[PDB]
RNA sequence: CCUGAUAUUGAAAUUCGGCACAGCUAGCUGUGUUGGCUUUCUAACCCGCACCACUUAUCGUGGUGGGAGACAGUGUCAGGCGGGCAGUUU
RNA sequence: GGUCCUAAGGUAGCGAAAUUCCUUGUCGGGUAAGUUCCGACCCGCACGAAAGGCGUAACGAUUUGGGCACUGUCUCAACGAG
RNA sequence: GUUAAGGAACUCGGCAAAAUGACCCCGUAACUUCGGGAGAAGGGGUGCUCUUUAGGGUUAACGCCCAGAAGAGCCGCAGUGAAUAGGCCCAAGCGACUGUUUAUCAAAAACACAGGUCUCUGCUAAACCGUAAGGUGAUGUAUAGGGGCUGACGCCUGCCCA
RNA sequence: UCUACCCUUGGUCAGGUUGAAGUUCAGGUAACACUGAAUGGAGGACCGAACCGACUUACGUUGAAAAGUGAGCGGAUGAAC
RNA sequence: GCCGUCGAAGGUGGGACAAAUGAUUGGGGUGAAGUCGUAACAAGGUAGCCGUAUCGGAAGGUGCGGCUGGAUCACC
RNA sequence: ACUUGAGUGCAGAAGAGGAAAGUGGAAUUCCAUGUGUAGCGGUGAAAUGCGCAGAGAUAUGGAGGAACACCAGUGGCGAAGGCGACUUUCUGGUCUGUAACUGACGCUGAUGUGCGAAAGCGUGGGGAUCAAACAGGAUUAGAUACCCUGGUAGUCCACGCCGUAAACGAUGAGUGCUAAGUGUUAGGGGGUUUCCGCCCCUUAGUGCUGCAGCUAACGCAUUAAGCACUCCGCCUGGGGAGUA
RNA sequence: AUUAGCUAGUUGGUAAGGUAACGGCUUACCAAGGCAACGAUGCAUAGCCGACCUGAGAGGGUGAUCGGCCACACUGGAACU
């Protein structure tokens, strides 16, 4: 689980790391990994679009597969490395073609898997199988979303989603933030919980460890003069004087909807958002 | 738990004396041979508590049988120590 | 930004109202014409959707699929929010 | 308890405060002597619960009051060197 | 640079100076998040010469460098004898901390912060730059991204939707 | 080419000091298993030069310098330069 | 007569325990009941009581568990 | 050296004793459409409220979460707190009959240590019903009161704590002992074992009625509050006070 | 016991010195012990016995004159015959 500290300097007060037991083979595959040059929020003009990046520590991209073709082979797995760029663990899978590759792993993974569509297809943590060949309650993890495209929902740590039934042409899913929604009847979907499920009771401790891994500090709006902020300054601290709090660009942001009327979407979702 | 047909085989190694079912030798050995698998469902099980009151009265069952046996033989009380392990 | 009206924009339907009074007992029936709501099919259009060629380029165009489909994107017009921004008065 | 009215019409906690005009509030401590300081009272001109309320070990080239130590800052100045 | 007697009486204010300063020892309170407080405070000893003995490594060993104990003795006003090196204590106020700010009259009690919430986003995501193409968000996908307020930890956050 | 963040590739920090996790041995454990002694070398940790800053004060103010020198002062293995 | 070891009293400093005292301050018993309500003992008119929370001027009221030391007809 | 106490072996049953994992039925609430439509509720009386924008009623639908009707009773079990749908793997103790077995191996326990009904708290999930706090209508001279539709922390799970109650049989444990009748549950003794027929007995829990005895009285009375033995815990007028 | 730890020359050998003699009796190198829930250590109250008082006795309360022993001399050390 999580690792304590003890508190030897006021850094180090609560700061509470993740214990790294289940990470074996700690180096890398030397084939695998493509660079990774990194850009604050640097699009092709240079200026600056999205704020608060930027800076930290080096790292290298490690190409995932997220297809799951090779199709009725089985594959063993190696051994569980760490990947920096995201929030679950990965896989080092062997398929009997000696073609390594990288699988997101669930929650408990040692022993040996398969892909295929609908020999028999072996229903069990870490198969990928569409989803016309799965029963219903099945707890799945990510699905694509288009046929053929990748895989695309619910890649997280500790994330999962669920099948509820089968309609006319699509599937129906239940996601982590409560919202049903149809998928077409051929999108894959690993079966099972992606691991590494004690990942946001880190308490990173120091502001310094939030900002090797590529934060900059976010001063609020009511700090600023009125150039650049609608929470403009006032002699002394001020309550905000608006009818509704708005973003640096006149938006109001505590409360307003954002999304327009979309194509393939309002025929699709059913139920909305629990939040 | 131990079964029947496998408890009489706890005995026979253990048989310093003659045709004994029960013995300051003999029955000590079938309960290290329960305390070794009643403490292995305890490290596997924990929420109960009834099987914990029937650890901690086996235990002080043995700790009076022996500490008879320390008052009897000086040889054959420590070599019954010295077989198993248990103290 | 939001929302209509038409253009690109085609067929199949099924009901529901305004006329028209067509039957001639407030409301029935059923034809000639008008405006809708929906429902399904594919031929435009659309895909930051899969292999395949130009090529030993994750850009592009060309090609059988699979999706979505006369809605969306877009042109003209019209209404409503709009100190996000401008010109000035006090 | 009566009664007017408002959409209900200041709860726990702090209180002469970085918040108190009059005011150098008032009684206690500190000094030979204390408009500043510390502990309390509460009649809050006008504290108050994420423009957070009340406490807090550690940390400060922070701000305010009191002790020992040391001294030309001082009573009171004099001499010498570049 | 030094100074008789006195030592904050000076002054907006102990401002500038003066004292404390190294190593080796004995000893150390309240308070607390049990790590801290703490160099807490308050104290003692150090120089040179001579006699004995126990301590590493190098080496066949005389030889060489590294060291610590008691005892005996000598001299000066003074033994880290010159230069270099913390003053400390009691009680409050604001901010938790290290950090960062007005190049050139303001370094803070302001800004950041780790943590708490609230709201928006089902992926050609919302958001932003750009008339558009293209990009950032991300070769990330609700344990993840953009924004508003408060600012560790502890105990808490009361009524009103005209 | 100064300064403000920023991307790719390098360089630099004398010394001395405390002693976090763990691991091993011993003591008890066989119950609910926790004390000591060694070893290990943790940190926006403490004292201090280079190095980077600019708190108090005196001088300078037709300056030696359109922002500086004298005595002191803070950070110094990182959110550093 | 001088030198040295041991040595009361004195002076310096940080603590440890009781006692005397102190602006205000919180409950407690005492009376005499004037002030405000009836919470128990009859089924005391919402049956009481023990733990444990949360609210109110005032006894106290409600929630979730246990007890009869619970009338009627003892709640068949 | 002895075998009655205490322990094991073999022969046998009865269990809501625990702990993980699945699985099943009936009711409550909320979403989808119809037929349908002015009332549904609530009450000493009424409303506040939901409804006419189509509520309740009424059907299929699907979403969840929680308890576990009938068996169910005096029954059972665990040292207590307690434990009632079912199936599975793992897991303690008690009892009946005794041929066996070494041969007093005991009882009590100051500190220690481990389980503890609910409420409450910490960090995460999930949230139908009931529902402190809370706003509302009237009952009241006054009303969080009692009464009504609403309602959050909480209720359920996983992990770590706090340990109190009318935690009660208001009766501490251990051994032997002394008039008897009547049930009930799991086992053993005498029958052709008549099958929930029967009586005849012996042992262990479980309730009722009742001598001698003891008690202030009530009432216990073989499961003693009787006669005795051992060891432990506590009390010494009522408040002040389980406070400082 | 609403006080649980306590002494460090403290516990012991050895050495020579030291008083009528034994002696941590006072000093020196080594050695790891003393005491303790059977009350060790620390506070407030006290001269103590033979006897006096009361009591059926067992016990409770007392310590004066009278005898035995003990300490002290306005206060705190140290000697000499
Ligand atoms: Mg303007
Ligand atoms: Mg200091
Ligand atoms: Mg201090
Ligand atoms: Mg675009
Ligand atoms: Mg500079
Ligand atoms: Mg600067
Ligand atoms: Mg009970
Ligand atoms: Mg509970």
């Amino acid at each position: 689980a999580i690792k304590k500290y003890k508190p030897i300097t006021n850094g180090r007060r609560n700061m509470t790391s993740l214990d790294f037991a289940e990470i074996t083979k700690t180096t890398p595959e030397k084939s695998l990994l493509k660079p990774l040059p990194k850009k604050a929020g640097r699009n092709n003009q240079g200026k600056l679009t999205v704020r608060h990046h930027g800076g930290g520590h080096k790292r290298q991209y490690r190409v995932i597969d997220f297809k799951r073709n090779k199709d009725g082979i089985n594959a063993k797995v190696d051994s569980i490395q760490y990947d920096p760029n995201r929030s679950a663990n990965i896989a080092l899978v062997v398929y009997a073609d000696g073609e390594k590759r990288y699988i997101i792993a669930p929650k408990g993974l040692e022993v040996g898997q398969i892909v295929e569509s609908g020999a028999e297809a072996d229903i069990k943590v870490g198969n990928a199988l569409p989803l016309q060949n799965i029963p219903v309650g099945t707890v799945v993890h990510n699905i694509e979303l288009k046929p053929g495209k990748g895989g695309q929902i619910a890649r997280s740590a500790g994330a999962s989603a669920q099948v509820l039934g089968k309609e006319g042409k699509y599937v129906l899913i239940r996601l982590r933030s409560g919202e049903v929604r149809m998928i077409l009847s051929t999108c894959r979907a690993t079966i099972g919980q992606v691991g590494n499920l004690q990942h946001e009771l880190v308490n990173v401790g120091k502001a310094g460890r939030s900002r090797w891994k590529g934060i900059r500090p976010t001063v609020r709006g009511s700090v600023m003069n009125p150039n650049d902020h609608p929470h403009g300054g006032g002699e002394g601290r001020a309550p905000i004087g608006r009818p509704s709090p708005m973003s640096p660009w006149g938006k109001p942001t505590l409360g307003k909807k954002t999304r327009r009327g979309k194509k393939s979407s309002d025929k699709l979702i059913v139920r909305g958002r629990k939040k | 738990a131990i079964s029947q047909e496998r408890k009489n085989e706890i005995i026979k190694e253990y048989r310093v004396h003659e045709t004994d079912t029960g013995s300051p030798e003999v029955q000590i050995a079938v309960l290290t041979a329960e305390i070794n698998a009643v403490n292995e469902h305890l490290r596997t099980h924990k929420k109960d508590h009834h099987s914990r009151r029937g650890l901690l009265k086996m235990v002080g069952r043995r700790r009076h049988l022996l500490n008879y046996l320390r008052s009897k033989d000086i040889q054959r009380y420590r070599e019954l120590i010295k077989s198993l392990g248990i103290r």
